[PDB]
DNA sequence: ATCGGATGTATATATCTGACACGTGCCTGGAGACTAGGGAGTAATCCCCTTGGCGGTTAAAACGCGGGGGACAGCGCGTACGTGCGTTTAAGCGGTGCTAGAGCTGTCTACGACCAATTGAGCGGCCTCGGCACCGGGATTCTCGA
């Protein structure tokens, strides 16, 4: 017979490895795309460095990574395993960012 | 004409007469006190002996003799101190410590 | 080019503390960035201050101040202690 | 070589990775697509802000230490490079 | 018969008027008292301008005020109309004051 | 003259009051005294660093620019007072 | 050689000597462009300007000739990019702008 | 002790777009320290800027680059475009 | 509550290496020595804000007091979400090749720096008076029981 562990128990262990590791966890070319599209629409045909856009998404990913933290927190405080958009947006309020 | 540095006149490591030329050239102030270079990079001296301590801690934690920058993550994470020194500050290749909340463990 | 730094000086200050410790460039820059940073941190308090003080100087006296009003208490207090040592051995020059 | 529509080149499992780095077991769909929005939002401001000190570098490449400064100037400091 | 209005009622009309007023909402004194009672744990016979104590309590004010507002809808986010500690708690932790 | 327990001074219904002004309806009684807390470590800061600058200042008397730089240097900025 | 001031040249109000001398006595840099405070002022006089006529604007608004500080707190968080722009700031005698939340309404 | 403000600007713009307002001393205190504040801000950037860009000298194209910094949208945009002309009128004579 | 099986994870091992510790020759910032000014430090003076107390008031706080209102606990269901397995897909290595643009040096020059001579824009100080704050009273409108 197939087994299948439970729901989020593999999903934790992902989450624990992933406290474990520490290297980024975007594709970094797309991230790079993205962020020249953003480029273009301030000024257009604008270079960068590797070590630049490393920043980028090493600096972005923290942030990202910050804000899915705190927002589990208010889940919590919103007593669901489940997440809301609604967290996200009210966190940001917290932070200041609305 | 004998020679000595004011970092060896204080015995210490961080170079005097560089971070005194530094803030001379960061218009702070129009005069300075001597000492003051000395004062602060003892300071600085005092915080990275701190700082990298903890690093090297997690290091051979880890059995690692060169420190990696998630040791250095761990080390401002753990202190209270430093954590609230360096709150709003990001670190290149940092991730998070490692924290599950309660409810996350299933009964 | 020359380009200055403190390698030299953060592993000097590592082999006082952890001969046997090792270090990696990434994590080298990580800290020359940082005491760069702090050190800035420094530099515009103690100008504000002494800017209020309204005194064209920069002494020690201000930087004991501004750290105190930098470090979360009780690493100040060690801070300070170390750096009236340096002056003190410095002054007893 | 005009660009476009790479915010939802990120990955609906790249969004979880960095969800499960950040601790979170379950998860709507409806976030994904507002998360990309806010990750846009955030970084609308950063690259201008670069780019801003590139345009008074005077310069076409944009640097490191451009989104150093603003992310200093934006309070979200970072460290190792330069 | 005695009437009594619904709860909240006129907690409502005091909400309403307390943002239609502006002045401050804790006796000077007790403020005053508090701030020298503080004083003397650094260092003791510190004198204050009243102009110096008038912004303390402002701007104290000023951030309970927000605190209180962000925990109001941090509640709302908690969907009740009663106030939690952990709410305030969570609120300074996404406030970065933990 | 040795002050003492004026935290408890703040009185419940000022703490209603500011609530109210915040725009709240119905509160526990767990607040107050926690309340009460975070207001005393909120001014812990302040004070000592706005004395602290009044250290550097060489003077008894503690001034409003004090707690100017403060908040200032605390990120939280106030106008009108010089 | 009659002597007027350089803000009339500028054709503006702030006066761009004392800015000048703020300048110098700030420790910003060695030698501050000629036009440098000039621009500065004048963008400091267009804020001015904004910020003033929200404050006329809530004041006739409410009725009042003299502006009392709530008038400019009200305007503050009724404009965004302003509210953006001091947000982090404080105000004395602010108050706090009528917000009324959704579920705190009777029915 | 002879103490610089700028309230009496204050009221000469305040007429200059409403003539018929009158303001608390208060209020004017506090526009002035927003004044100040907004002043140290754009001199500190600038002065950052230049010094990222090793300049001692701090001119016209620091001060934009540093408001469009610092402003917002429209609001950096009409303070750029206001401080442009009148630079330019300045530099007319 | 246990045991068995599946699976995922910590370990030892081997070697590869490329960062990395280490050492160089060469450079210039730092030290060393000398001169000036003048910011800073000290002191006597004035002021004058503060800190202290005293008495009367009441609005405000304390406290009590129902009691409806919602916090909360539980309970049904269902839809949305983990998961493991499929599928296909761009991501990454890597290596190539061009140069646009950073990035460096060498001018030369306009440009504040600075000082000196001049002063009127501005600021402390002094009337002054009118929106404004308070008050009392009348009229309006929400609200809670029909």
């Amino acid at each position: 017979k197939p087994h299948r562990y439970r729901p989020g128990t593999v999903a934790l262990r992902e989450i624990r490895r992933y406290q474990k590791s520490t290297e980024l966890l975007i594709r970094k070319l797309p991230f790079q795309r993205l962020v020249r599209e953003i480029a273009q629409d301030f000024k257009t045909d604008l270079r960068f460095q590797s070590s630049a856009v490393m920043a980028l998404q090493e600096a972005s990913e923290a942030y990202l990574v910050a804000l899915f933290e705190d927002t589990n927190l208010c889940a919590i405080h919103a007593k669901r395993v489940t997440i809301m958009p609604k967290d996200i947006q009210l966190a940001r309020r917290i932070r200041g960012e609305r | 004409a004998k020679a000595k540095t004011r970092s060896s006149r204080a015995g210490l490591q961080f170079p005097v007469g560089r971070v005194h030329r530094l803030l001379r050239k960061g218009n702070y102030a129009e005069r300075v006190g001597a000492g003051a270079p000395v004062y602060l990079a003892a300071v600085l001296e005092y915080l990275t002996a701190e700082i990298l301590e903890l690093a090297g801690n997690a290091a051979r934690d880890n059995k690692k003799t060169r420190i990696i920058p998630r040791h250095l993550q761990l080390a401002v994470r753990n202190d209270e101190e430093l954590n609230k020194l360096l709150g709003r500050v990001t670190i290149a290749q940092g991730g998070v410590l490692p924290n599950i909340q309660s409810v996350l463990l299933p009964k | 080019t020359r380009k200055e730094s403190y390698a030299i000086y953060v592993y000097k200050v590592l082999k006082q503390v952890h001969p046997d410790t090792g270090i990696s460039s990434k994590a080298m820059s990580i800290m020359n960035s940082f005491v760069n940073d702090v050190f800035e941190r420094i530099a515009g308090e103690a100008s504000r201050l002494a800017h209020y003080n309204k005194r064209s100087t920069i002494t020690s006296r201000e930087i004991q101040t501004a750290v105190r009003l930098l470090l979360p208490g009780e690493l100040a207090k060690h801070a300070v202690s170390e750096g009236t040592k340096a002056v003190t051995k410095y002054t007893s020059a | 070589k005009v660009l476009r529509d790479n915010i939802q080149g990120i990955t609906k499992p790249a969004i979880r990775r960095l969800a499960r780095r950040g601790g979170v077991k379950r998860i709507s769909g409806l976030i994904y697509e507002e998360t990309r929005g806010v990750l846009k939002v955030f970084l609308e401001n950063v690259i201008r802000d670069a780019v801003t000190y590139t345009e008074h570098a005077k310069r076409k490449t944009v640097t490191a230490m451009d989104v150093v400064y603003a992310l200093k100037r934006q309070g979200r400091t970072l460290y190792g490079f330069g």
